[PDB]
RNA sequence: AAGGUCACGGCGAGACGAGCCGUUUAUCAUUACGAUAGGUGUCAAGUGGAAGUGCAGUGAUGUAUGCAGCUGAGGCAUCCUAACAGACCCACAGACUUGAAC
RNA sequence: UCAAACGAGGAAAGGCUUACGGUGGAUACCUAGGCACCCAGAGACGAGGAAGGGCGUAUUAAUCGACGAAAUGCUUCGGG
RNA sequence: AGGGUGAAAAGAACCCCCAUCGGGGAGUGAAAUAGAACAUGAAACCGUAAGCUCUCAAGCAGUGGGAGGGGGACCAGACC
RNA sequence: GGCCAGUGAGACGAUGGGGGAUAAGCUUCAUCGUCGAGAGGGAAACAGCCCGGAUCACCAGCUAAGGCCCCUAAAUGACC
RNA sequence: CGGUAGGGGAGCGUUCCGUGUUAGGGAGAAACGCGUGCGUGAGCCGCGUUGGACGAAGCGGAAGCGAGAAUGUCGGCUUGAGUAACGCAAACAUUGGUGAGAAUCCAAUGCCCCGAAAACCUAAGGGUUCCUCCGCAAGGUUCGUCCACGGAGGGUGAGU
RNA sequence: UCGGAGAGAGGCUCGGUGAAAUAGACAUGUCUGUGAAGAUGCGGACUACCUGCACCUGGACAGAAAGACCCUAUGAAGCU
């Protein structure tokens, strides 16, 4: 359970950039919702 | 595994879920338009369609089951004097699940219930 | 603006033609052009090949006919061409070798009792998977893995023998589908086959 | 310095973590003020709102300090750095105590108008270099 | 503080293409040295020598700067058509050369350490080398061996 | 561009990704497709006789209405509600070299 | 046009180098505060209430110093 | 445990973002990249930009040779 | 002799033996070789086995031990 | 002219001191960073759009004089990692209000929990936590417009 | 035997806050052999595109913690 050693700058920038790329994937969805929130007949967002 | 278990259970235990259903459909029948989460929205949709069509046939047995389900006294007797005059010929589909922005603090998918 | 990428690309190719020089092949070649004696001292250092020396387009192509040829000496004389140790341009760090083609893999001779006693066993990672498999079983089943197993242990199994492993083209039929560079037959120096 | 093109806006050590500010700041890089205006209206992050406050107070800065428009204005770099980290000695069981660090950011966002010349043709002229200083202000692939 | 402007001197671009196409390419001819080639033996090691080349070698025992020095220990002198295979030395041979100023080459850090047996030695070595420029090769017109 | 991804309504699929099925003048007629989910209307099905009234009884209770009443995770029908509004990725003959006939 | 050979050219996090930034307070220059000797001197004070404190005192916050219901000070004699 | 903005607070009038904190102009200053977390600011650490390069690869990450590519160049053969 | 140190746990290999079971990379001795304190080459790797004693440079040559099909330098060398 | 334990010889560097109120230095000293330079090496010399006032060499002396190790030690910052956890499984939900911003603050209605208490008062202890207004830098294991938090003011009345 | 279903709190995902033991640097395969006699790091072969997520713990002689057992100290202490 206890880690034997530490990680490099290598593997850490890989994992942190996979985390922040996983943050990248959930804003073109927000760009699509922000673009559909604009002028148009949409039956949502009262 | 959940093959074909079509009960929609929330993040609450069973009796607390029943009280959430009864209270939120009660105040849904009080105000008409209401802000819920989407799980709470569909969970209101089934039961409030059951309560619109329950007092559609305004007998005493339907009125007593309907008064037994809903909390408030003076809202069941404001219901069967309103639903045959309004929701006749609709034949199902008494609500609308207009969604909105997520909630600040949870990113909870937040919905909004009509009566149409 | 497609003309930015296209026209500036052709300007970069244009100054690639103007600044840089081609690399002449090593055939009927003297020591130096008079430009080359002004350039680097490529004489007193050991000659190292450039990219225009190991192009896979103008490599040689060899065809043996493995009918009644013994396996291991054929594998060694295929190895000595698959490295490039018959060329004076042999550097053991680049791919100076030559493509070879081995037709008739189904009729490869062996000496002694190889056919019933030599085993091509293999194993996956889990225990109890060691596959009992003898020479006649592959030669009945897939013969072009015989020679392909003989020469794979003849080449330096790093990143570079793995690259010149694909130069081997073994086919079990009597005819190979290659008409690439008109493949001249392979020269042998082995008097005992 | 780019000859008077960019607008640099710094930020206070705001009371949140640097990494989530770096995913929400690595989203909005390269996109202009309208797209970040509509995305940061609706991004589901708590780190979204001071970033949107600094973009809004950065392009309003770019329209009041300079005199630009909020449509031809792309985010240039938007770098987020570390700040001061507080130390919180929080007790935990079996007589132990853990340092819980309260992290702060340091946001510096640079904005970029397009103040262009848009020359007619490409063809090089190796004459009058004291005009070649002014005719070429921001291009690519500088030879010699 | 503004975008600067368009500048209006009303210029006309010269598209004659007889000045820029003269300016951008360069005409530089290599000097034709001659069609000759030798292999000298200096110290112990042999050098490919062609007339005009800034070679490096060993001699710093004694040799003055800018001196005119004949390297008569020649084997395998070769022209464009024929070479002269040297039974050990080609006779009456003379590679005329210019011993130039003496040099010290790059540092070769001879640092030795064994293991935990705590021993380490940083020393360095500047090899006393000499750069030689080549003038021309002569005295080689015996026993041709062209093929 | 073809084809995907998000979103959308979900699943006999599933920790999350996946996968799969929809994503509407959601047939028109002579005979297999254009019902995804919820509601509704019925049919299987579970518990099993509901309330109210009358009758018998001093009353507990039984009886007729009444296989009734609720349940309807399952089947079929029905566009009543939600499948609206969108967005994004991938484009522009696929390097270089030999042989064959056209 | 087909068949065969090769896998270039732009391709991602990242790796290296370089440049510019942020946390950080090593290095350099100090000091506002200390340490040790030498030469003298003093080791005195206190029931005429001591060393040390508590409370309080200024026109008006807190803290330190000074002061003590005569209190952010008083009398006399000298210096200025 | 926590010292050092300037020589002098001359400590930022006024405008914009704005609930503040903060930021940008302007003004003071020789210096505002000396802005109150304020004097020189190094390493670990976190970053961003530019050049080359990694997705059939086994390696105390080097070193010797060096393919290909990039940069300035002047002893253009050299250097990184 | 003067001044002045370490060391006093050794290991394996050949020979001469004792203990053992002529068992141990076992234990204790006597002469010697290596390691310890010895790099390099051969031994696939591998302190003690063979050659061999590293001042340093060379993109020099000849050899010892050992090798000359390929991985991996040199004979798919010759004759019994 | 291999070398461990070890012995001897010769040197570099650091801060201070004598020369020294030295040469030099706001025409940029020390620092910090840089090298196509020189040494056997410890190091020297030179260059810096950084920095802003000191301080060389030579000939000599004296040391709290040289760092990679001590489960050393003191500060800073990493890894694990955006992972476990967020402190009972009494349970909240909606509509309004305030605001820049509300799951969390307030108001109402239902729902739910303790009820020999999870209610009220006093002994001890604490010492201002009590109350109005203002604020959200830090604390609240989330948020916050709220607070036992920060600031200003007030508050504790006995013959029994 | 011989398990099976269901309800909660975790676990999985999202939004907030956010540690810890550990850590020479890690570009961190399997077999087999060698080696201080139990090797990802040495040798030969085979196998493996890079990199995550969720579980399991066989190894890293895993973490702890200068072995309570054994012995040594011309150690300490209690008791007889």
């Amino acid at each position: 359970a206890v880690p034997k050693k530490r990680t490099s700058i290598y593997k850490k920038r890989i994992r942190k950039n996979i985390w922040k790329k996983k943050g990248y994937w959930a804003a073109l969805k927000a760009f699509s919702l922000a673009k559909s929130l604009s002028t148009g007949n949409s039956k949502s967002f009262f | 595994m959940k093959h074909g278990r079509k009960i929609h259970r929330l993040s609450r235990p069973a009796d607390q879920r029943r009280a959430l259903l009864r209270g939120l459909t009660t105040q849904l029948l009080k105000h008409g338009r209401i802000k819920t989460t989407r799980a709470k929205a569909s969970a209101m949709r089934k039961y409030v369609d059951k309560m619109i069509t329950l007092a559609k046939e305004g007998s005493l047995h339907k009125r007593r089951q309907a008064l037994g389900f809903i909390y408030e006294k003076q809202i069941v007797h404001a219901l069967f004097a309103e639903v045959p005059e309004r929701y006749g010929d609709r034949n199902g589909g008494y609500t609308r699940i207009i969604r909105t922005l997520p909630r600040r603090g949870d990113n909870a998918p937040m919905a909004y219930i009509e009566l149409v | 603006s497609t003309k930015c990428t296209e026209e500036w690309r052709q300007l970069k190719e244009a100054v690639k033609k103007e600044f840089a020089i081609p690399h002449v092949p090593l055939d009927q070649r003297w020591m130096f052009t008079l430009e080359e004696a002004t350039g680097p001292d490529i004489w007193n250092t050991t000659w190292y090949p450039k990219s225009a020396d190991h192009v896979p387009t103008d490599k040689k192509w060899y065809v043996v006919d493995a009918t009644d040829l013994i396996l291991g000496r054929m594998a060694s004389t295929i190895a000595i061409h698959i490295r490039g140790k018959n060329l004076a341009s042999y550097t053991p760090s680049v791919d100076m070798g030559a493509f070879v083609i081995v037709v008739n893999a189904d009729k490869v001779a062996v000496s002694g009792k190889k056919r019933t006693q030599k085993l091509y066993r293999r194993h996956s990672g889990r225990p109890g998977g060691l596959k009992e498999e003898t020479f006649d079983q592959l030669q009945k089943r897939i013969p072009e893995r015989i020679i392909e197993h003989a020469v794979r242990g003849m080449l330096p199994k790093g990143r570079l023998g793995r690259y010149l492993f694909n130069h081997l083209k073994v086919y079990k039929g009597a005819e190979h589908p290659h008409q690439a560079q008109q493949p001249i037959d392979l020269p042998l120096r082995d008097k005992r086959i | 310095p780019g000859k008077c093109d960019e607008i640099t806006t710094r930020g206070y050590s705001i009371s949140m973590s640097v990494d989530k500010a770096r995913r929400v700041i690595d989203q909005i890089r390269g996109r202009s003020y309208a797209e970040t205006l509509m995305i940061l209206e609706l991004m589901p992050y708590r780190a979204c709102y001071p970033i949107f406050k600094l973009i809004y107070s950065a392009a309003a800065n770019a329209s009041h300090n300079k005199q630009f428009n909020k449509a031809n204005l792309i985010i240039s770099k938007a770098e987020v750095n570390k700040g001061i980290t507080l130390k919180k000695v929080k007790p935990r069981a079996r007589g132990r105590s853990y340092m819980i660090k309260r992290p702060t950011c340091h946001i510096t966002i640079v904005l970029r108008d397009i103040t262009h010349f848009d020359s007619y043709d490409k063809f090089l002229e190796s004459l009058t270099p004291k005009k070649l200083i002014a005719l070429l202000g921001l291009m690519s692939t500088g030879r010699r | 503080v503004l975008p600067d402007d368009f500048q209006a001197p009303e210029p006309g671009t010269p598209e004659y293409n007889d000045i820029i196409n003269q300016f951008l390419p360069k005409k530089g001819p290599p000097p034709p040295r001659e069609e000759i080639f030798a292999v000298v033996v200096i110290g112990s090691r042999q050098y490919i020598v062609i007339p005009g080349r800034w070679i490096y070698t060993q001699r710093l025992k004694g040799a003055t700067v800018n001196d005119k020095i004949v390297l008569n220990k020649v084997l395998l002198v070769g022209t464009k058509a024929s070479t002269y295979i040297g039974t050990p030395i080609v006779t009456n041979a003379a590679v005329h050369a210019v011993v130039e100023e003496q040099l010290l080459d790059d540092k070769v850090i001879v640092f030795k350490y064994k293991k935990k047996k705590n021993y380490r030695r940083n020393i360095g070595h500047r090899q006393p080398i000499t750069r030689i420029k080549i003038t021309g090769i002569t005295g080689y017109e015996d026993y041709p061996a062209s093929t």
